[PDB]
């Protein structure tokens, strides 16, 4: 619905995430990005760490993180991509909150902090971003993610 | 069938050319777009005498 | 009739004149500018064809003719009964192998 | 776009205007160009050459060379039809080849381009797709276990 | 063509320019849908949990876009192949199970080299996207 | 002493024998299965081939590969240049098996027994001994 | 379509396999051949014979899997006489595959041993073989027949 | 176009297809002599010593066969330039004196070019022979 | 056959599709390339290549050499459109290779071969024709006043 | 210091100011023009290249190579080995010319004085003063 | 013919010649660029000078000479602007080229110094000035104006 969210929102939200991806090695950023985030997760909240042990988060400079990192990324952009259908964009939150729940040790609280995270860090990259809308936004991206999770 | 007129990477005066349509291909499965294949052919009065400049494409 | 070598492998050939030079200092051998027209639905997709080709008529063997204009050695060749001149029968044959591999009935339309 | 039967029954037919001769004459012109085009494109190949002798391309050791070479691509066009025995003569030409060091995949790639370059400008109503796709099928055989 | 270190890099580049640009890009993947069903309608079955029995539906819009994102990281891990490796196992779990004729991937293989080029429209090779398409393939099924 | 009428002749009869995809092969191996047959001496050297199976794809090809140099030696019988290149070839590709000399004698009694059943002319066998000889001699040390 | 098992192709298959069956007790030749094959497979690939447990491979002198030698034989056999017919033979092959999807167990690996040793043996018993064009149409044969196995 | 080794291979080997064979030879002669007549009739009187007027006598026959030796010289030696020469050379000498405006050339190789493929009647290279025979006949003019 | 201004347009134009990035993986990747295939052709320029670690070709020197080079060669087709920059630049590499003994102008006919080999493999719409025409003109100031 | 958002950033404007034909060339020649004017103690170092005439062909090529050397080091950034690989290669280039280390200071000076006339974005000057060091650090002994 | 003073190279050619003309005294500046080129010409290679006695070259700032001067440069103009038109400009030039071989005395080697002098002029009074177009069409200009010549 409008206010929280916005199509405005929306639109600000997609117009500063393009940024990033200029050039042909937008893999390269992706996966630089990613691996920033969550190792700053795991430091943040210590408990994390063992979650992605079956990602090899141990090694990030490895294969399989890297893949794993732009595995988060590409699902972090499809839902940025897809906020101009509302319907769709549900159903693929949907879909990653049911793979969230399925790694049991994933509690809501990481959430809260991946977002402080990630707000931080966009901040930082993006030379434009509206906090307002971003957050607004992302409230209930991550809110729908972490929907069905036990803890 | 038209008029080429060239005013840049080759120096030719006006001549003919003839795009001629040889064979379309359209996939049931993809109707979005036909697939054109066609001879390109160029009256060109080059060197006193007329010559054809023709070649096969596709598109 | 029987075919097994041309591309679409089609049920009817429409071959269509579209013009006759005849060098008057050498009349005995006509040259025509055809046109080969195939139109094959498959599943798959809808292919439609119009194939420019040059030929020759002999009046000395009654026989059309048809250079290949793709990049396969088949050629088109009627041969008329000598008689009728509103059918003949049209015989593809590799350039090379002199190997007949296809046959059609061509009737004037 | 394998090599079918009627492709090599095709190059079999259309074989014997493109040389094939009592006399070698034709055979040192049309592979003596696949050479010049071979070298005009892969200039490093032909180092490879020294021992017929390309520096003197009149002698008769690389005149001899180029008829060892069409023989050797006849004798290969003749066994289209007996794969059995066509399979021994590519391992036996492709451990020739082997005892040359220097030559590489690459070259036979090259080589195929050149002959697909020349054979048309000899002969008319040649098959070149035909061609193409029979000659990958030989030189993929004789050329592997070399250098890529 | 197979897939060099090269044609890895071709493709790579012309992959950017179909995919990377969030537009048309749900579009994108409901053509290759749209030709994938069309060639082999029995395979719709799969897809029942997704709706794919209305490749409009915002069901099978995600799905086609989780689709494309998977080939994405594929794509983007040709000149990476730990990584490469990496997702195509990935794929290939979320792959076994589901019973999936070679049949289908040819099908998928036909759409995706039918829509490509009509999003790019100019510069391409279908060989390399072939070879590479091929080598994806093959890690997704074993 | 292989003159011009000579080589011409052996050219033709050549052409004749070998020209023929449709038995060639049969002249190839009823070539070697007479020299076998009237001297088993010899098949030792042809180990490599499967020489004491002349009915194997080994030896088959082999037959041909002997069969396409003495068709290019026989072509090159008129450029003595070339010609001369392409025996000291033939001979580097014998030397270092050790055959003895007069086995070259008996292959050609073989050639000479085999073909006229696929010539329709009559086999000048002056001119085939001298030219084979003319060869032969080259490809010897 | 054309190249690939061409028409010429078939021809030749067709008719350098019709060689085999030239007398009354064809049976006795396809059930050796078909046992040769069988169990030279279970040879190459061990975990294979298991997989014949149901038509008693340890007695392959025995009447069921004699039987069972004559049913692949002339599956293969009906195969290349659909050559002529590529819908027909399509649809024999498809359900073919259909047959060996309903084994589990068999694998695509299975499929390329026992190309293997079929080209193998043909070269023995055919006089008369241009591996070209066998190779070409049953690389596709083959190909369709395990093209629904799960592994 | 122009006159290759190649090509001089190629157009060897045609002729070699169409002339050698003695049966219609006269026959090949006298069609050719027949078109050329047909586009430039004002020539006949060149021949008037050796029966132009009649195309079917003896003589003229003796003459048109004289003439594709000839040729046949010129085209059997384009693969060595030093005898090709000598032979043009000659053939130079035997029309020097004549007045053959070049228009009678261009007769001689429209008719040939068209006689030549009704005999051949399947592979065969009308750039090729053109080239080649422009170089004879430059050859024999000067 | 000289380097027309569509020829400098055209290359200037497809050259954002041969690496060019704000990473030098690519061009590190491509040129890499290039000498591989020179290095293969050539063997006897390989040589020259060590201060920067040619034999180990993962040393980030040698990586950063390559990047130099394409970076180098990013230069040249910039100043397509400003003759007299081009020059001066021109002479400026010229020097730089003047100082490594050892470089000929035989080792430059070969990069162009291999550039005009690896090219065409990365990118389609690749205009190879162009870019000899071009590169000829490049090398032959930059590799004047060595030794053939 | 130069963390991986720094050497981002720095790309992502760089890619603004240099990544652009049309303008990279302006770019130069102002950062130029700025460094020389309020630096003119800088110029001796530049006769080699008409450092006194900037519009010069000599400078212009001069200018290009900088901007090209800062592209290369940009762009290694995140790749550690080839990174002081290259900034050692940049050493060497400027360790035989007498160099005042605080000129340095003075270029990034020049180059965030000109930077935001060819950024679409505003400046992060603390991620470019990092990174700058970081690389001028490495030219510097 | 194309690459060799291609299309685009006439057309660059054209367009910086353009900028020199661009006020109502173009007659001054074509007398002073055409005075310049020529006594530079007189001075390099002295034997010249004798050639130009009949349009007083000693008083180079006198009327014969300043009208020869536009003379000259007009004849390059046109040339210039003729290079749309292949078959003209080849007529014009053919027309030159008959001039300059009724003046004997004129010879190549002094076609070969008025190109340097022409390009070395040409780099300092335009400011926008592609070489390689310039040289790859005055190459062609000046070889047949010089091709008449006798030495
Ligand atoms: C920033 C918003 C997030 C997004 C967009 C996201 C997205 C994803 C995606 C796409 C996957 C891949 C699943 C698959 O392909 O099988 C994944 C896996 C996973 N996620 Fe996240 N996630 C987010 C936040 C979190 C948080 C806060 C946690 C708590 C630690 C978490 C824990 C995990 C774990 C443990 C996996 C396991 C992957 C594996 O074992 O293969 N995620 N996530
Ligand atoms: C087109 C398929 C080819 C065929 C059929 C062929 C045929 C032959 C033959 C018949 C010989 C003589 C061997 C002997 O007399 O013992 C030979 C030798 C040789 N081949 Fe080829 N060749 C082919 C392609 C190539 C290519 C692409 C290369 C790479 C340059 C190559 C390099 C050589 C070399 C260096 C020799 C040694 C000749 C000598 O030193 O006397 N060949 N080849
Ligand atoms: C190389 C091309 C392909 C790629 C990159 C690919 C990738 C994917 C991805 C990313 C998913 C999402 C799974 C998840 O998020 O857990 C998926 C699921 C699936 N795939 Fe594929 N796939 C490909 C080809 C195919 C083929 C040809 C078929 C056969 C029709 C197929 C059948 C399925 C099915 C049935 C699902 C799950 C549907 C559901 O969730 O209900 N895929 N695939
Ligand atoms: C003038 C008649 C002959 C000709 C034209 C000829 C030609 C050839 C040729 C082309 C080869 C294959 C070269 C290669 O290995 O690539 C060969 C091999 C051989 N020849 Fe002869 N040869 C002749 C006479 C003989 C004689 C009289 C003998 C004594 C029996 C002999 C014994 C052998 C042997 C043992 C080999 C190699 C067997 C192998 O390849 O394993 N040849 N010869
Ligand atoms: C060479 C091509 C092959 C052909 C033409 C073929 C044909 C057949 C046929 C006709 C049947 C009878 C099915 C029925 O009537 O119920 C069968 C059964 C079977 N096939 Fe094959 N097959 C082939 C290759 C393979 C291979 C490679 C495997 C891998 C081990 C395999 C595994 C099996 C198994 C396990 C059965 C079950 C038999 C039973 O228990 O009744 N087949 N095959
Ligand atoms: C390249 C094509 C031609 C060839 C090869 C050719 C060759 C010959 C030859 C072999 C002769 C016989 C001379 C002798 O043995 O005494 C001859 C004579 C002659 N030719 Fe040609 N010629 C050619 C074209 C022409 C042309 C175009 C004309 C002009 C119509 C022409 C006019 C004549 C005449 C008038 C004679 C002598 C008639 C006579 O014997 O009384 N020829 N030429
Ligand atoms: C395609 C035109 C070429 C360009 C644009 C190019 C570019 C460069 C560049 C930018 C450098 C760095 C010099 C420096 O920064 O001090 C360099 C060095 C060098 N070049 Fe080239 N190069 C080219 C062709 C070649 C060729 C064909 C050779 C012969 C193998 C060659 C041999 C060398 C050598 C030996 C060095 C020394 C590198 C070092 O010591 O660090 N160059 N080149
Ligand atoms: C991190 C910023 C800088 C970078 C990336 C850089 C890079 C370069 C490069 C690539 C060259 C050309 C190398 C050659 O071919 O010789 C060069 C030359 C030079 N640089 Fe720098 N430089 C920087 C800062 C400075 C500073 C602060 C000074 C002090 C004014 C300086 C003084 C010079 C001089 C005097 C030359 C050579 C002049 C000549 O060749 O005539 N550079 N620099
Ligand atoms: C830069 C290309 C040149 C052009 C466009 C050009 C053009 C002209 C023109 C238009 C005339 C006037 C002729 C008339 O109107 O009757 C002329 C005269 C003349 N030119 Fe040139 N010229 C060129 C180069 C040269 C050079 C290199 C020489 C060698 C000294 C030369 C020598 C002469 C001489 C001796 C005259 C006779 C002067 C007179 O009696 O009026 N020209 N030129
Ligand atoms: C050609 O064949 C199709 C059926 O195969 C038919 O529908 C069509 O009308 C035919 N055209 C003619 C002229 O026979
Ligand atoms: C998140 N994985
Ligand atoms: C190959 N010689
Ligand atoms: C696919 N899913
Ligand atoms: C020889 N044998
Ligand atoms: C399966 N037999
Ligand atoms: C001609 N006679
Ligand atoms: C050169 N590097
Ligand atoms: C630095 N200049
Ligand atoms: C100059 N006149
Ligand atoms: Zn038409």
């Amino acid at each position: 619905h409008q206010f929280c969210c916005s199509a405005e929102d929306r639109n600000i939200v997609q117009k500063q995430w393009s940024v990033l991806w200029g050039d042909t090695e937008s893999s390269k950023v992706k996966i630089a990005f990613g691996r920033l985030i969550l190792t700053k997760l795991a430091k943040e909240i210590p408990e994390v760490k063992e979650l992605f042990n079956k990602v090899d988060i141990d090694n990030p400079e490895g294969g399989p993180f890297s893949a794993h990192c732009l595995r988060i990324l590409n699902a972090l952009d499809m839902s940025i991509n897809l906020m101009d259908d509302p319907e769709a964009l549900d159903s693929a939150l949907d879909h990653l909150a049911d793979q969230h729940h399925d790694r049991p040790g994933v509690k809501k609280a990481h959430f809260k902090k991946i977002a402080e995270i990630l707000h931080t860090g966009l901040q930082q990259v993006l030379d434009d971003y509206n906090a307002l809308s971003w957050k607004s936004c992302f409230k209930g991206i991550l809110g729908k993610i972490a929907s069905k999770l036990q803890g | 069938s038209g008029t080429s007129h060239w005013h840049d990477c080759l120096l030719r005066s006006d001549h003919v050319t003839r795009v001629v349509i040889k064979g379309t291909i359209r996939r049931n499965y993809f109707k979005s777009r036909i697939w054109v294949r066609a001879q390109i052919e160029s009256d060109l009065i080059h060197d006193g005498k007329k010559e054809l400049s023709d070649f096969d494409s596709k598109g | 009739v029987f075919d097994h070598c041309t591309k679409r492998r089609p049920e009817n050939i429409t071959l269509s004149v579209e013009s006759i030079s005849v060098a008057a200092f050498f009349p005995g051998f006509p040259k025509l500018h055809v046109h080969v027209n195939i139109h094959k639905e498959t599943d798959e997709d809808e292919v439609e064809v119009s194939l420019p080709s040059d030929a020759i008529y002999s009046f000395a063997e009654d026989k059309l003719i048809v250079y290949p204009s793709e990049d396969d050695g088949l050629g088109l060749v009627g041969q008329f009964d000598g008689y009728n001149f509103d059918r003949f029968v049209g015989d593809i044959i590799h350039e090379a192998s002199k190997e007949h591999c296809a046959r059609f009935i061509f009737h004037r339309k | 776009d394998c090599c079918s039967a009627e492709d090599r029954r095709e190059i079999q037919h259309i074989w014997d205007t493109v040389w094939s001769s009592s006399f070698t004459d034709r055979k040192v012109a049309i592979a003596g160009a696949v050479f010049k085009d071979l070298f005009h494109h892969y200039p490093s190949a032909k180092g490879l050459f020294e021992r017929v002798k390309v520096a003197e391309p009149d002698s008769g050791e690389y005149h001899s060379h180029l008829v060892r070479v069409a023989n050797g691509l006849d004798l290969l066009i003749n066994l289209f039809q007996d794969t059995q025995v066509l399979d021994k003569q590519l391992a036996h030409l492709a451990e020739q080849h082997i005892l040359r060091k220097g030559v590489t995949q690459q070259f036979f790639k090259g080589i195929g381009e050149s002959f697909a370059r020349v054979f048309p400008q000899v002969s008319s109503c040649f098959n070149l797709e035909a061609w193409n796709r029979c000659f990958h099928t030989l030189a993929d055989r004789i050329s592997r276990d070399l250098p890529h | 063509s197979e897939c060099d270190v090269l044609t890895r890099l071709k493709v790579k580049a012309q992959w950017r320019r179909a995919y990377s640009h969030g537009h048309n890009r749900e579009d994108f993947a409901q053509a290759i849908w749209r030709a994938l069903f069309a060639q082999v309608p029995d395979s719709r079955t799969l897809f029942k949990r997704v709706h794919g029995h209305d490749t409009t539906s915002p069901e099978f819009q995600a799905h086609a876009l989780r689709v494309l994102a998977g080939f994405d990281i594929a794509i983007s891990t040709l000149d990476q192949p730990d990584a490469l490796k990496a997702e195509l196992d990935h794929l290939e779990k979320q792959h076994e199970g589901r019973h999936i004729p070679d049949n289908y991937f040819d099908a998928f293989k036909t759409a995706l080299l039918h829509v490509l080029p009509a999003q790019l429209g100019r510069c391409w090779d279908k060989d390399a996207w072939s070879a590479c398409f091929d080598h994806i393939a093959h890690g997704i099924k074993g | 002493d292989c003159s011009i009428l000579e080589l011409l002749k052996v050219k033709n009869q050549w052409r004749e024998a070998f020209g023929e995809g449709h038995h060639r092969v049969q002249f190839g191996l009823e070539l070697w299965k007479r020299f076998f047959d009237t001297h088993p001496e010899v098949k030792g050297l042809f180990k490599g081939v499967n020489g004491d199976n002349i009915y194997s794809p080994e030896f088959a090809a082999h037959a041909e590969r002997v069969l396409s140099g003495l068709d290019m030696t026989i072509g090159l019988l008129d450029d003595t240049n070339a010609f001369k290149a392409q025996v000291t070839h033939l001979h580097s590709q014998h030397v270092e098996r050790s055959i003895n000399p007069e086995f070259y004698e008996h292959f050609l009694g073989a050639l000479l027994h085999v073909l006229p059943k696929y010539l329709g002319t009559k086999l000048d066998q002056d001119a085939w001994t001298k030219c084979f000889h003319t060869i032969a001699d080259g490809i010897k040390g």
